[PDB]
């Protein structure tokens, strides 16, 4: 099995510096290109880098050209890119990904060609002047006032938080089934806020435990609530 | 008039060829720019050394073939252009062939292959980016011969090189068929030795002769396919003469003894007015011809 | 060289025919790359070499080429289906096209609407967020109006929607109205109003009512 591992992201200050790692396993670099595409919330892939570990060679955006290098370590099958100079449109999901790479312009191997066909899963670059910031969660309490027939909306507010992302899980991940998470908005604070609800039978209310993991990993802090009927 | 027994760029022309050793060398690269399919063998395997990669071609049959021409066409890349990698690089590759009577199938034995030539190129492509947008094609060509057996093979052996074929046209060189001297003479083989000129019997057109104490037709056929030292040539028989390379019959009015190189000529004074084709015209009603005289003569009167 | 995609984003039906085009600026190589991502995720290949199926996509994506014209094709638009697609520069630059967003479309769905009141925790703090929930709907427009004694918010909700449900095609929605302490504590009864086409939903509580 073919495997991209993507790491390094997280928040930095602008003209900061960040070192991303792919590690690659299940084949070896020098047999094809190693990518970097970015997308910046809300916003479309951009290719960004490559490199040929086999021949050395290197090539850039121009949106990037002098201020990122990709290199590469065949002894670890893992490839790099050195941000320096960040800025605040630098901010995106940094992926790698692979592809077979030739040396003369339009032609492709036909047998081992198939343009970018195994990613990571990416990496969060934040490049920003605000500090870390772990959320508070709070209950959504299904009471007697959420009698709703025989299904009951609970969740947590996930609030106050910077940089991204938070995950939420229900029960260490046994509760899946009807569980909404919601993308996090951005509040005039300059913080995030997020809720996550799941919806339940009511007969579970004062017998069945529900409880949500926040993790919030950019701030090392994971949070675990019961949510119970008020 | 080449003949050509196999042609890469064309119609299944990668066909049934084989690389060795299997896994990486020379690949089979793919071009869809163009609504057609283009297709190329490369390698550039420049960093590695140690490097023995051989491209052998489907089993052709020579058929009447007695020397086979092996047109090349191919990019090199530069040996430089590669952030250090010279040390093992390679700006060469090595043309190899081999005789065989039997397709030997997916068999591919390096030993039994003999070396043709070093293949090297006249102009170097040296491109700054990775993927070279512009090439620099090469065009090289070589001979083998004489063949023996039913069918050969090609192969190539890149040594570390950066090598891209487009095209391998081979060929064999053949005398086209001539109309020469009012004979026709039969589309024939070429011979392999610089040497080697073989005699080609013309065959008279229509209404031709060889004459009776003259050379019959002979050509030569030579290696470029270029017929050479006519020798001997028919003649356009008497009451015929040569019109382009044909024979035509005299025009009424006109004669011709014999055989001759010569048009018919006007009948003589004092004669009738020959029919068409005519060997000789009849004397005019009251006139005569000495025996002694040849029908050129004029005819005088009857004393 | 530059890829334009087109259209920007499109809706279509459970089992409708759907064709992304993507327009090459130069004339480039002809190996195409077509991609799927969903939100979130790392984008998924479907087509290479602008009409070469990989291993493991569903028939049902196709690629085709007629000249500076490269589509991608989705015979039987699936629920699953929804996602962005992107096709990709199969050569040097390796540029990405603009991305084109596909949304299924389906019958309606009515929310079913659910009003939290601020945990006795958060009010501690000084803040009070009033969540109101919008689950399981189609289509995405709804109009999410706060009432707080009868007088209508404004400026002080935010609105977030999850994506498609993948099985069947459905949006959640929220909105939290987010309050002092003061404020909060100074009114009786709190109402989220949701208008949908015809039909208006409010849900309610009071701040002195179990
Ligand atoms: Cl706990
Ligand atoms: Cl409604």
């Amino acid at each position: 099995e073919v495997q991209l591992v993507e790491s390094g992201g997280g928040l930095v200050q602008p003209g900061g510096s960040l070192r991303l790692s792919c590690a690659a396993s299940g084949f070896t670099i020098s047999s094809s290109y190693i990518h970097w595409v970015r997308q910046a919330p809300g916003k479309g892939l951009e290719w960004v880098a490559s490199i040929s570990s086999y021949y050395g060679s290197t090539s850039y955006a121009d949106s990037v050209k002098g201020r990122f290098t990709i290199s590469a370590d065949t002894s670890k099958n893992t490839a790099y890119l050195q941000m320096n100079s960040l800025r605040a449109e630098d901010t995106a999901v940094y992926y790698c990904a692979r592809s077979h790479y030739s040396v003369w312009w339009g032609w492709h191997s036909v047998s081992y060609y198939a343009a970018f066909d195994y990613w990571g899963q990416g990496t969060l670059v934040t490049v920003s002047s605000a500090s870390t910031k772990g959320p508070s969660v709070f209950p959504l309490a299904p009471s007697s006032k959420s009698t709703s027939g025989g299904t009951a909306a609970l969740g947590c507010l996930v609030k106050d938080y910077f940089p991204e992302p938070v995950t939420v899980s229900w029960n260490s991940g046994a509760l899946t089934s009807g569980v909404h998470t919601f993308p996090a908005v951005l509040q005039s604070s300059g913080l995030y806020s997020l809720s996550s609800v799941v919806t339940v039978p009511s007969s579970s209310l004062g017998t069945q435990t529900y409880i949500c993991n926040v993790n919030h990993k950019p701030s090392n802090t994971k949070v675990d609530k019961k949510v119970e009927p008020k | 008039k080449e003949v050509v027994l196999l042609d890469f760029a064309a119609a299944g022309g990668e066909l049934g060829w084989l690389t060795h050793p299997y896994g990486k060398g020379w690949d089979l690269m793919q071009n869809i720019m163009n609504d057609m399919p283009i297709y190329m063998y490369s390698v550039c395997n420049v960093m590695s050394g140690d490097q023995d990669n051989w491209l052998r071609t489907n089993w052709v049959y020579r058929g009447e073939a007695e020397r086979i021409f092996i047109e090349l066409k191919f990019t090199v890349r530069d040996c430089n252009s590669f952030p250090g990698g010279a040390s093992s690089c390679k700006e060469t590759f090595n043309l190899y062939y081999a005789e065989s009577d039997l397709d030997y199938g997916t068999n591919f034995q390096k030993r039994l292959f003999t070396k043709i030539d070093t293949i090297a190129p006249d102009e170097i492509t040296v491109s700054s980016d990775f993927e070279a947008r512009h090439v620099k094609l090469n065009v090289e060509e070589r001979s083998v011969g004489p063949l023996t057996r039913k069918g050969f093979y090609l192969a190539f052996q890149d040594i570390g090189a950066c090598v891209a074929l487009l095209s391998v046209r081979v060929y064999y060189k053949k005398c086209p068929e001539l109309l020469q001297g009012l004979a026709h003479f039969p589309e024939t083989i070429a011979g392999s030795d610089a040497p080697s000129l073989a005699t080609v019997a013309g065959t008279c057109v229509d209404h031709a002769v060889v004459p009776p104490g003259g050379e019959e037709p002979r050509m030569h056929c030579a290696v470029d396919g270029e017929w050479l030292v006519p020798i001997g040539q028919c003649l356009c028989q008497a009451g015929y003469e040569k019109v382009e390379d044909a024979c035509q019959a005299c025009s009424p009015g006109f004669f011709k003894f014999e055989a001759s190189e010569s048009p018919c000529l006007e009948c003589p004074e004092h004669t009738l007015p020959s029919p068409e084709g005519a060997t000789s015209c009849e004397c005019e009603e009251g006139f005569f011809r000495a025996p002694q005289d040849p029908a050129s003569m004029p005819c005088t009167l009857v004393p | 060289i530059q890829m334009t995609q087109s259209p920007s984003s499109l809706s279509a039906s459970v089992g409708d025919r759907v064709t992304i085009t993507c327009r090459a600026s130069q004339s480039v190589s002809s190996a195409v790359a077509w991609y799927q991502q969903k939100p979130g995720k790392a984008p998924k290949l479907l087509i290479y070499s602008a009409s070469s199926l990989y291993s493991g996509v569903p028939s049902r994506f196709s690629g085709s080429r007629s000249g500076t014209d490269f589509t991608l094709t989705i015979s039987s638009l699936q629920p699953e289906d929804f996602a962005t697609y992107y096709c990709q520069q199969g050569s040097a630059p390796f540029t990405f096209g603009q991305g084109t967003k596909v949304e299924i479309k389906r019958t309606v769905a009515a929310p079913s609407v659910f009003i939290f009141p601020p945990s006795d925790e958060q009010l501690k703090s000084g803040t009070a967020s009033v969540v109101c929930l919008l689950n399981n709907f189609y289509p995405r427009e709804a109009k999410v109006s706060w009432y707080v004694d009868n007088a209508l918010q404004s400026g002080n909700s935010q609105e977030s929607v999850t994506e498609q449900d993948s099985k069947d095609s459905t949006y959640s929605l929220s909105s939290t109205l987010t309050l002092s302490k003061a404020d909060y504590e100074k009114h009786k009864v709190y109402a989220c109003e949701v208008t949908q086409g015809t039909t208006s939903v409010t849900k309610s509580f009071n701040r002195g009512e179990c």
